[PDB]
RNA sequence: CAAUACGCAAACCGCCUCUGCCCGC
């Protein structure tokens, strides 16, 4: 009931890796180009299940200024086969568990499935944000260009504890120091709960900067490193007149966790007027 | 704790499985080089063909191969480590340490399986009274496990590419539902996959240098020449356990492992501190093991002494840790003729058997430092 | 079940190499082999993702027999080797159960090269989906 | 709309047109693996549209191109069908010509009909203040 | 039966050109060809690499080539000069060659030849 | 005097579950 449209907060960027990533034993490329590149889904879909996890914790302190919190315990579906229950993880999608709230309603009280959206069984709540593919960045388009390898190779080995017998493979990881560029815009639809959003968003992408992006990880297959470059806001008064009327908020030089620390409320405070 | 660094006391050899061909290489003094033939070949055409593509094949008599560029021509190299031994009658192939531009680091997947040999000795100690009610849900066979009697007892028997590590690593880590067997590995259950270390930093040129690590154990003994990190070069590594990641898998955790981390308190928030207690009694009982036998080289004890008295978590890496230090067999040198039978038959010895060196008869040691030796803390 | 797995491929094999030929006979019988076809690689797995390559090559140029082009020469150079590089990249207990698998279409590959083209490959791709298509039946994909 | 007389060609010379990208579900406890493929087009591929629009009154067509202007410019920020939220869409509008084809057209045949200068412009850019010179002579023609 | 394979060395003498056939004969070198994996994945993968890209790498895509011959040494030159034997005749041709074209029948066979060998073993 | 004996990955997981022609003559 009542989708609503006041903007689209675009969050540009640059992923960069310190250390090298893995997607996926090649990692999988634009085959136009022949570059690698880093997918929507794997962004999106590793943002939720850094955000599904920490609310599975924290079902005391959010269920005061979310609702549909207190529907759920915090556990997990997998040895009782039930749909939806007191336990928080609830779609079997064919084997994983993955928390959806099943309704409009749920979600719309619901902290995550207000954000990374929601199907459901005659609801289908949509989502507020859409996360665009990272090809590579134009002065790392030339170094495929000019022969610096924008990828490599590595030999692993699976040591046999008694008869020490190497069982070596070769993984294929993107090499460490390439830089991407991402896109994250946000669908504010309502006015009342895009504080929250703004500042629930950059808390998946601040554990994700702790955590691995893709493949391995536990290895040394992530160090994501989000280099912001410019929010905008892009009113519903840009697409009338097509002005330069979208506020910039300045992060050159800021993190993550440097935006939704001190310093929020000063640069977030003209798109307040604006609502 | 974050960005836990490290230093290097012995020299360690991370490799890549690539050799260095004579062809690579001219020293022209006790210092090395690395030519670099894609830009000296062609930087070599200027003068003038198809006789690099055969000469280069032909391999003749190396040392001609590489000074023949000196002819009106010079100054062609890459990295120039040292050579740090009396040795290089160019014949050899040095070994090279894995480089990501260059430039060497330590790989992650190194350093993550020697903390795992250290908690997987740890596990073996302590846990044949409890190995029973482990095995006890969904697995039908402790019983087996229970009538041989601590489930060493049976693996010794139960032998009697190579996956002689299968059902071991599927009771201390991960205990499957079913098999054509009686249970195998799930890697979605595991407390290692909270273990979360990443590449160090990279190291630097000036602590990397050519070895000549000689083999002992026989009378006529090997030399092999390698390229290792110097001791005393010192990088930083950032390791760290997601305890998020075991509050989710309270229930879906089923090994010894995890029967190790309910006994000493919460097992989300211990497992970080059983981490560096299976460290410290790993690798510390393998360096007390290594000071009986004598027949290295005298100064090897002298290394082993002053390793203690030093601060932080000692463990091995690399190349030179030899199959004491890569191996749950510092815990089977006290079955003897249990373990005597099966090593047999595994076989070790070729071109038989070794009879009464058997396993331990090798020894790498680099320039008389017995290698491979990294102290976190 | 696994059964009949040894007592019809080995009542089929001989009626499959005596027919090399992929215009055998466009009548009920290469439909109703097809079906013992699939009925001894029923017990095995045989696993259609590594044959989703084979497949779009057959089905990148069944458009270009019709009107595209009237040369099947590159194609079918790519379906030989690379059906070939099924056991030569993916080996083990999937082998054993893809080399049975091998023996039926390279007998007829090497009709299609100097075959008709809007003939004879029409009477393959018909028996390359009767392969697939019961075996989704009796329980395999 | 079409592939591009380009794209066309890049069919011909043996270029692929669609790709198999897999993706996987996963489980936040066991990490169950659930993978899918899909057949989406290759990225970069390019297709030419055509948008007539059937002028019936000359009071409200001004108030009215705007309208699919801010259709447009917003479908260039969303997705154009498909999975979408996850990156499956990205749009892009690049225009060869506007032209009014008027009434005085489609008796004759003579090339009267008037062609605006659309040539390396966003579709934010028609929006932008200069709609009034890029559809000013237009205005003539009522 | 190294005669028959010697028969086969014709074969590879045979095609000094590039074009050898758009028939069977591809095939058939390749077969009696493939009548060790992990030496060869420098021009193999430097195959696929040179593929979609170029006359300054092909250069080093020969010397590569023979860099492989002069590193392996004793019994380990046998078919190892054999197999550098069928290739640099279809690579003394292919330097002044179309790149895109006429490169791809021996892309094709380059590949034919490590799938029969991974069959035969 | 210097090396060669051998290993290039095994597994499971392969789509899912919501909707399926109305309106007006
Ligand atoms: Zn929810």
């Amino acid at each position: 009931m009542d989708r609503r449209f006041y903007g689209k907060i675009v969050i540009k960027g640059k992923i960069k890796a310190v250390t090298g990533l893995h997607i996926g034993n090649p990692v999988i490329k634009d085959p136009h180009t022949g570059l690698p590149y880093i997918p929507g889904s794997s962004l999106k879909g590793r943002l939720r299940s850094l955000f599904e996890i920490l609310v599975n914790s924290r079902l005391g302190e959010w269920r005061e200024k979310y609702p549909s919190l207190a529907n759920y315990s915090p556990g997990s579906c997998r040895p009782d086969n039930q749909e939806n229950c007191g336990k928080f993880f609830n779609r079997k999608i064919n084997r994983g568990w993955i928390h959806v709230c099943p309704d409009y309603e749920t979600a719309l009280a619901c902290p995550v499935c207000r954000l990374f959206g929601a199907s459901g069984k005659e609801s289908n709540f949509p989502s507020r944000i859409i996360v665009r593919d990272a090809f590579l960045t134009k002065e790392w388009e030339e170094k495929w260009r000019a022969g610096e390898a924008i990828t490599e190779a590595k030999i692993e080995v699976g040591i046999d504890r008694v008869t020490s017998q190497a069982n070596p493979r070769t993984n294929e990881r993107v090499v460490a120091g390439a830089e991407f560029e991402f896109e994250i815009i946000y669908n504010v639809e309502n006015t009342t709960h895009w504080r929250d959003d703004i500042k629930n968003l950059l808390t998946a992408m601040a554990l994700l900067e702790d955590s691995y992006l893709g493949g391995s990880g536990s290895r040394g297959y992530g160090k994501v490193k989000f280099i912001f470059d410019s929010f905008e806001f892009r009113p519903l008064d840009y697409y009338r007149t097509g002005k330069d009327e979208d506020i910039v908020s300045i992060d050159a030089r800021e993190k993550s966790v440097s935006d939704i620390l001190s310093g929020f409320d000063s640069l977030f405070s003209e798109v307040e007027g604006k609502l | 704790m974050t960005e836990r660094t490290l230093k290097v006391l012995s020299p360690l050899h991370i490799g890549t499985g690539n050799e260095l061909t004579p062809v690579d290489i001219y020293p022209r003094e006790n210092i090395i080089h690395v030519l670099d033939t894609e830009r000296l070949v062609n930087d070599l055409m200027n003068l003038g063909e198809l006789n690099e593509i055969l000469a280069l094949l032909k391999n003749p008599p190396a040392y001609i191969w590489k000074g023949y560029i000196e002819e009106f021509h010079l100054d062609p190299s890459d990295y120039s480590i040292y050579t740090l031994k009396i040795h290089g009658r160019k014949s050899m192939q040095i070994k090279e340490f894995i480089k990501l531009n260059g430039r060497p680091y330590i790989p992650g997947s190194s350093l993550k399986g020697a903390i795992r040999t250290a908690v997987l000795y740890k596990a073996l100690k302590e846990c044949d009274a409890r190995a029973v009610m482990r095995v006890v849900s969904k697995v039908n066979g402790d019983v087996a496990r229970d009538i041989g009697r601590d489930v060493l007892d049976y693996y010794m028997s139960f032998l009697s590419r190579k996956r002689a590590d299968d059902l071991l690593e599927a009771i201390v880590f991960g205990m499957e539902p079913d098999r054509r067997s009686k249970i195998r590995y799930e890697p979605k259950r595991d407390p290692m996959k909270a273990l979360i270390v990443r590449d160090s930093k990279p190291v630097g040129r000036k602590h990397l240098a050519v070895y000549h690590v000689e083999v002992i154990g026989n009378p006529q003994p090997i030399p092999i020449w390698v390229e290792a990190i110097e001791p005393g070069a010192a990088t930083d590594v950032e390791i760290h356990v997601d305890t998020e990641a075991l509050r989710l898998n309270a229930d879906y955790f089923n090994g010894l492992l995890w029967e190790c981390l309910k006994e000493r308190g919460e097992p989300g928030e211990v497992f970080e501190d059983f981490l560096w207690e299976a460290v410290d009694e790993f690798y510390t009982a393998v360096m007390k093991y290594e000071t009986i036998e004598v027949q290295k080289f005298s100064q090897v004890r002298s290394f082993y002494a002053s390793l203690e008295d030093h601060s932080g978590h000692v463990l091995r890496l690399g190349w030179g840790s030899g199959w004491l230090a890569m191996t749950i067999g510092l815990l089977l040198v006290e079955k003897g003729y249990k373990w005597e039978n099966v090593r047999k038959k595994l076989g070790l010895g070729k071109k038989g058997s070794g009879f009464s060196r058997e396993f331990p008869k090798t020894r790498r040691l680099a320039d008389g430092m017995p290698m491979g030796w990294v102290v976190l803390e | 079940k696994g059964k009949q797995w040894e007592a019809i491929q080995p009542y089929f094999d001989n009626v499959v190499r005596e027919a090399k030929n992929f215009l055998e006979w466009s009548p009920n019988k290469r439909l109703a082999n097809a079906v013992t076809v699939a009925a001894y690689l029923t017990s095995q797995g045989l696993k259609t993702n590594q044959v989703r390559k084979i497949l779009d090559m057959a089905r990148t140029t069944e458009l270009k027999v019709k009107r595209g082009e009237g040369d099947i020469k590159d194609d079918l150079v790519k379906m030989r080797y690379l059906l070939a590089y099924t056991v030569g990249k993916a080996t083990g207990q999937s082998k054993y159960s893809l080399d049975a698998f091998h023996r039926i279409l390279d007998p007829m590959l090497e009709v299609l090269m100097g075959s008709p083209k809007k003939e004879n490959f029409e009477k393959f791709y018909d028996f390359l989906q009767a392969v697939v298509a019961y075996h989704k039946f009796f329980g395999g994909g």
